[PDB]
């Protein structure tokens, strides 16, 4: 998220046991990373191996 | 007042504003952009108009 210049990333590990499917189940986010940039983001990628 | 710390004889004219814009904007925002402001309906393009 990115509100009032501030990019707020929250994040889970998770160990699973699951092949093809999102798992259905509950689990919260602990605020991890916040940023002060103050930018103006439209589109974003993935980036692999 | 700053007068005396870089205000030059021949004018200061590194002291820049934007004066034509098309909206008004977002809190805690700025803009470096250059594009010349139609402030006429013609639209216009190039160096000048």
């Amino acid at each position: 998220k990115n509100i009032d210049g501030y990019f707020k990333i929250y994040s889970k590990h998770t160990p699973i046991n699951l092949v093809r499917d999102l798992p259905q189940g509950f689990s919260a986010l602990e605020p991890l990373v916040d940023l002060p940039i103050g930018i103006n983001i439209t589109r974003f990628q993935t980036l692999l191996a | 007042n700053s007068n005396n710390l870089d205000s030059k004889v021949g004018g200061n004219y590194n002291y820049l504003y934007r004066l034509f814009r098309k909206s008004n904007l977002k809190p805690f925002e700025r803009d470096i952009s250059t594009e010349i402001y139609q402030a006429g309906s013609t639209p216009c393009n190039g160096v000048e108009g």
